[PDB]
């Protein structure tokens, strides 16, 4: 049972039936282009030897119906896959995200934002990859291999052999070959690509200083050196795809030819309609296999993503009264925010409760791309806008509010970056003084904030009275303590 | 080899078709001599197309691979010219384009350009050869075949109002989503924790129900490729049979003929196939391609006087005379980094004009005049290594004994478990920061140079290092050289000559 396996039932099945429309009509548009090869040379033959016009008729409506049928049938097809791929990707999204709704402190914190995104966002298209890369080549590739068997064998089960035998080696070893061709090319070398990560990241925010130097030119010679050595591995590893990327051919030449030779010592006992379509039906009858040299590749792509999908230290204890100041400081290296939501942890004391006390702000917090007014009332929804804009005018934004063009309706597109660094620590801040949780509970505060500005706002967040009064507990993990200060000193290892 | 590789599997395909019409025809017609020559024509053809096929997939990865390495090469070095005004805004374009960012350009070298080679040549040998066998049947190709064009333009003229509007709904509503699964660690830890779980079921539903409008327009095109390919054969076959049945075509023609739409329809669906999958890589190439013809470095021959010159800024009043210190001092990032890398000529001077010697720095020849400085960063060089490379990289040193006694890196040296050959990681992985300074005052103030410029020497040094530093660069400064730094603390302020109070605007 590999991850991929429990994946795939975890994504919540993708309403058989819809997978199923989506196979039988891949199937049907396939299907109808070879019976139009067939039926098309079967015409052909039997005009040959004159009969009246009157089968011919028949067979001619056939044709003509058979063409726009899998014109029809295979855009239908196309549309109806993705349609069910792309609904199993949503339903899956949106069932993951569900997951990462739960109160105990599972891996929705062991993780950072950004790539929380870089993970849901392309995650879920893999997945639908593994819908339209799956389903519909391998499916509608094994149902018409073996109807395309059958029609030879039925006539002669002799050749038909040679044609299963060249269909299975074409259609797997093929794929197979090309897949494994190029995950070994990805992976070969992997200490060369990292003169990449060496200089491409060293003489690019590092110019100037080089360049005042003669040792640019140094550089050039010694990455160029590895990535060429890089290029010839590379080429080296990947030289077994191009007999993948010439089988096929070479599949369909051994089927032709061993259809003719087997005509040859058929013809004398059928039809020739019959001997015309075995030996024109195998060059037609391999349209199906050239649509999966990448559903191997699809496969490993989507079994990385799967098990990418799948992988989704201890503090000291600190007692807490209602209204005390903590001023906890540390070394980087040490589980100061940790020690936060430890602390936010044990005054909670888990689900069961619903006032909750402490609440942690991250640096990291994530600044949503909507009015500022949403922007705000994240923490609590209820605050009329006087309190917002009383808010922002302590915390230093006034200034910023008068200037917005919608004031506090200005919608801000691209989150953090309709605004500056320092700015968005003050609405962070901002929101942080809206919400009423009783134990408030601050990472680095003073942070990316003006010169002459962040030494009063912490200051004034460590004083029990001037911006939290009394009843309400602030709790700061910072950097940039003063020298001369106040309030307990909790400094980790 | 492309064009030769491509001519010869046209050639074998087209001739093994004709090839095999014409057996099938005469065994078909006699079934009672033409088995040992037809037979083996065919083997060989394909025998050849085969070798052929392989023999272009290796010449395609080889040709993508040079290419990808000589266009990371010189985007990597057209970047790294001066004027840094440029640098510090596209350094993250340049970084995504060297790295896993060019390596979408190998599909667009290995399925699609040889789609399109083979489609503009096998086509219309193809249809040579058809219509030399039966022109009836090329008659009806050709006319099928303008009309891919004419229809394609007509859908996507008529309905070029549904698609604009669906790919804007389907980019705002993505970039909603996408923003608001962001910030769910933020709504974690307040009381809103599940409350979000509906918005994104509809979000989801209209997202996918436009996405689905986008596709359904979108693939009009692969139905008009695959209803006219098939249309052209069903035609073709009709004609044949029902012109045949009078006696008057032999069969090897309409074989022929029937066998040939087929290679004359398929290169332009493989080539519609293709063009899917080489979006990114020409976006990648156009990306890489825009960031390359701008620079020009300019600049003229004058060269300085020998000895130490004097520099001038009217536009401050400052004028800066051999063998003293002067310090600089104002706001943080007012223009500072900017007027030092202004005076090195990497750009324009933002204050004013700046005259060495007298003469202005667009005139001189920069060349020999970075050669008469010691430039020490912000940022020093720290090549992954050993501390030894890391104190050459910056030329020779001769003397470095007595740079590093003053400076005092003997007591980093000697602390050292190998002295100065101990490994060091890529941007000072085991290297202190301040000893990291040290490193750079190591590589600077040893050097033959009569102008010295510095940016905050003494970041992240105690008094006692400060105060050597500061003794060291006087001791420089008196012998003969322009010592100019940016230090805004008072040991720095109160150790030059000079002090210049550049603001803002």
């Amino acid at each position: 049972h590999d991850p991929l396996l429990r994946l795939t039932l975890e994504l919540l099945r993708p309403r058989l039936g819809r997978f199923l429309l989506a196979a039988a009509l891949g199937v049907l548009s396939l299907g109808s282009a070879l019976a139009l090869a067939g039926i098309s040379a079967w015409l052909i033959t039997r005009a040959w030897q004159m009969p009246p016009v009157l089968d011919l008729t028949v067979a001619v409506v056939a044709v003509r119906a058979l063409g726009i049928s899998r014109g029809v049938l295979g855009y239908c097809q196309r549309l109806a896959s993705h349609d069910s791929a792309l609904r199993a990707a949503a339903n899956a999204r949106t069932g993951l995200y569900r997951k990462l709704a739960d109160a105990p402190p599972d891996e929705a914190m062991r993780l950072p934002s950004g790539e929380l995104v870089a993970r849901l966002g392309p995650a879920v298209d893999e997945l639908a990859d593994v819908l339209v890369r799956a389903l519909l080549p391998i499916v509608v590739a094994v149902v018409l291999g073996c109807a395309a068997v059958g029609v030879i064998a039925v006539i002669s089960p002799a050749s038909a052999a040679v044609l299963a035998v060249c269909l299975v080696v074409a259609g797997v070893v093929a794929p197979a070959l090309a897949a494994r061709a190029a995950h070994a090319s990805e992976t070969v070398a992997a200490e060369h690509r990292s003169q990449r990560d060496t200089a491409g990241m060293l003489a690019l925010e590092h110019a100037p200083e080089l360049r005042v130097s003669g040792r640019l030119d140094s550089v050039i010679a010694t990455f160029e050196r590895h990535h060429r050595a890089w290029g010839e591995a590379a080429d080296r590893a990947a030289a077994p795809a191009a007999v993948a990327a010439a089988m096929p051919t070479a599949a369909m030449g051994v089927s032709v030819v061993g259809a003719v030779i087997a005509g040859i010592a058929l013809a004398p006992t059928v039809a020739p309609t019959t001997a015309a379509i075995l030996m024109l039906l195998p060059l037609s009858a391999f349209e199906a296999t050239t649509a999966l040299p990448d559903a191997a590749a699809q496969l490993m792509r989507s079994r990385v993503a799967a098990r990418r999908l799948l992988e989704l230290p201890d503090v000291a204890t600190v007692d807490l009264a209602p209204g005390d100041r903590l001023a906890v400081v540390g070394p980087s290296g040490s589980g100061k925010t940790t020690m936060l939501m430890a602390i936010a942890d044990r005054l909670n004391g888990a689900g069961g409760e619903t006032p909750q006390r402490a609440a942690v702000f991250a640096e990291d917090a994530h600044l949503f791309d909507t009015t500022v007014r949403d922007n705000l009332l994240v923490v609590r929804g209820d605050a009329t806008d006087t309190e917002l804009v009383a808010a922002l005018d302590r915390v230093g934004l006034g200034e910023w509010l008068a200037g917005l063009p919608d004031g506090l309706s200005t919608v801000l597109v691209g989150g953090a970056a309709a605004v500056s660094a320092g700015q968005r620590r003050r609405l962070l801040i901002a929101r942080a003084l809206i919400s009423a949780f009783p134990v408030v509970l601050l990472d680095e505060p003073t942070e990316n904030l003006d010169a002459g500005d962040a030494r009063q706002m912490l200051e004034g967040l460590l004083t029990p009275g001037a911006l939290f009064a009394a009843d309400r507990t602030v709790v700061v993990a910072t950097h940039h303590l003063p020298p001369g200060f106040d309030c307990p000193i909790v400094r980790c290892t | 080899s492309y064009f030769q590789s491509n001519v010869v599997i046209a050639g074998c395909t087209i001739a093994s078709a004709v090839v095999l019409a014409h057996i099938v025809a005469g065994i078909i017609t006699n079934p009672a001599t033409d088995w040992a020559p037809g037979l083996v024509a065919l083997a060989v053809l394909w025998s050849v197309r085969v070798v052929a096929q392989w023999f272009q997939g290796r010449l395609s990865q080889r040709g993508a691979t040079a290419v990808i390495g000589e266009l990371s090469r010189q985007v990597l070095s057209s970047v790294t010219t001066s004027s840094p005004r440029r640098l510090a805004a596209d350094r993250d374009s340049a970084a995504a384009v060297v790295t896993r960012g060019l390596d979408g350009l190998r599909p667009y070298f290995t399925g699609y350009l040889p789609a399109v080679v083979l489609a503009g040549i096998l086509t219309p040998a193809a249809l040579v050869v058809m219509a030399a066998y039966d022109w009836q049947a090329a008659a009806i190709v050709v006319i099928a075949l303008p009309l891919i064009p004419i229809f394609m333009v007509l859908i996507g003229l008529l309905t070029a109002e549904r698609s604009a509007a669906a790919l804007t709904a389907m980019t705002t509503l993505q970039g909603r989503m996408l923003d608001l699964i962001a910030g769910i660690p933020t709504l974690r830890a307040v009381g809103r924790a599940g409350g979000s779980v509906q918005r994104i079921a509809e979000l989801s539903a209209s997202h996918r129900r436009s996405t689905m409008a986008t596709l359904r327009i979108s693939f009009l095109s692969a139905l008009v490729l695959e209803l006219l390919a098939t249309l052209g054969v069903a035609l073709v076959a009709v004609s044949v049979g029902l012109r045949l049945v009078f006696g008057d075509m032999t069969l090897a023609a309409g074989l022929t003929a029937l066998l040939l739409a087929p290679e004359v329809f398929w290169p332009l669906r493989r080539v519609g196939a293709a063009f899917h999958a080489a979006q990114d890589g020409k976006t990648a190439a156009e990306q890489a391609l825009r960031l390359c013809a701008e620079p020009h470095p300019p600049t003229g021959h004058e060269v300085v006087p020998a000895g130490a010159p004097v520099i001038e800024v009217p536009a401050l009043k400052a004028v800066m005379e051999p063998g003293r210190v002067t310090v600089l001092t104002g706001p943080n990032g007012v223009g500072k980094s900017t007027l030092l890398q202004a005076i090195l000529g990497l750009q324009e001077s933002p204050c004013g004009p700046i005259l060495v010697a007298g003469v202005e720095v667009g005139a001189l020849d920069r060349s020999a005049w970075w050669g008469r400085l010691a430039w020490m960063p912000h940022r020093p060089v720290l090549v992954p290594g050993t501390v030894r490379e890391n104190l050459e990289l910056l030329g020779p040193v001769p003397g470095l004994d007595e740079v590093c006694r003053s400076v005092g890196f003997d007591e980093v040296l000697g602390e050292l478990p190998d002295g100065s050959e101990t490994p060091l990681g890529r941007g000072g992985v085991g290297l202190s920061l301040g000893q990291r300074q040290r490193l750079g005052l190591v590589r600077a103030l040893g050097a033959p140079a009569d102008v010295l410029l510095l940016d905050e020497p003494t970041a992240h040094l105690d008094g006692a290092l400060e105060d050597r530093v500061l003794a060291a660069i006087v001791a420089r400064a008196r012998a003969g050289a322009t010592v100019v730094m940016v230090g805004h603390r008072a040991p720095v302020l109160a150790a030059a000559d000079h002090v210049v109070t550049m603001e803002s605007s």
